[PDB]
């Protein structure tokens, strides 16, 4: 998986001419993350290659199989410029040159970047979804006063297209949410734009299996255990299963909270579906403190656990 | 809560799943 970075002289002007083509809706295929990469790094290093190379975020997408091809140009002021002569590219330079340069600005790069962020918190959920939560979002960080986002971006379709280029791409997720979480609290509205949206996405798609095992769980002094229930034979298997997802989980580390978002590997059965058994202890217990568990409907088949395990909670 | 840190260092793996299931 060869990510190609694009080295010039003009790097804002080609950035722009990047995210220009992203907002077009013009597919820049197999060049795509690799266009989404320039622009993180021409935002977060500017464009020091020596820098991001030793950086942790090169690190990982290093160590996950990705290799960096530079393009060195230069003279290069047009995007077009620096696409290969090679024929599989000619539809994309056709779209291309199609194409109104919208004079490169300041911080349009990071109102970029920013923006996406926005469609983290519920991005495991769909686009309707993600969508939404992105403009009451914008609203939100609008009304602050803190930054204001072209109108035209807020269109179903820019959205839809913005959307669409998160799914596919894993980089732009990786970098916006590393950074997200690893950058400081300085003074650049983007970064806590997108600190704020990481914030928000924290456990996506993650927040009933993590519910349901927090109260599965029994702190008692002598360290903090298991519930009995849980220990029956009944269950020995989705415990069984449980622990080994969970495992697989914990070891994307830091990144375990958006593991689901990111689309990590292991993820596979961390799905309160697949633990019945588990989940009507989980309720019993919540329903036992008065809140509940959002998200979790017991069928019948194990109602009686559900009382088995509220009254228990209850005598406690 | 409090525990809430527990599920949460369980997943993030700053609490090995051994303490809490075993073996």
């Amino acid at each position: 998986k060869k990510v190609i970075l694009f080295d010039t002289n003009h790097q804002v002007s080609i950035c722009n001419q990047i995210i220009d083509a992203i907002n077009s809706g013009i597919d820049l295929g197999d060049l795509l993350e690799g266009g989404l990469l320039t622009l993180c790094v021409e935002h977060y290093y500017n464009s020091d290659k020596d820098k991001f190379n030793t950086s942790p975020i090169a690190k990982y997408l290093r160590d996950a199989g990705y290799e960096f091809d530079v393009i060195k140009n230069a003279d290069a002021t047009r995007f077009l410029d620096v696409i290969p002569n090679e024929p599989h590219y000619s539809p994309l330079i056709l779209a291309l040159k199609t194409l109104e340069s919208t004079e490169s600005q300041r911080g349009r790069i990071g109102l970029f970047l920013s923006f996406c962020s926005l469609f983290l918190p519920k991005l495991v959920v769909g686009d309707r979804a993600s969508i939404e939560k992105a403009l009451r979002q914008v609203t939100v960080h609008q009304e602050q006063g803190i930054v204001t986002y072209p109108n035209h971006w807020l269109t179903t379709g820019h959205m839809k297209v913005i959307f669409g280029i998160l799914r596919s791409s894993f980089i732009l997720k990786f970098v916006l949410i590393h950074q997200g979480v690893n950058l400081v609290t300085g003074h650049d509205a983007y970064d806590s734009i997108i600190s704020n949206s990481v914030g928000q996405t924290r456990f996506s798609g993650l927040l009933i299996v993590k519910t349901v095992l927090e109260f599965i769980l029994q702190k008692t002094d002598s360290g903090v255990t298991l519930h009995p229930l849980v220990r029956t034979s009944k269950v020995k298997n989705e415990v069984a299963s449980f622990k080994q997802a969970l495992s697989n989980l914990a070891r994307h580390g830091e990144y375990a909270p958006f593991a689901r978002v990111l689309n990590l590997s292991g993820i596979n059965n961390l799905e309160h579906g697949l633990y019945p058994q588990l989940s009507a202890i989980a309720l019993g217990v919540a329903t036992a403190h008065g809140s509940t568990l959002a998200g979790v409907n017991v069928g019948e088949q194990y109602q009686q656990l559900r009382e088995a395990a509220h009254d228990a909670e209850v005598k406690l | 809560s409090y525990m809430q840190q527990v599920s949460e260092g369980l997943m993030t793996g700053k609490v090995p799943i051994d303490q809490v299931f075993g073996a």
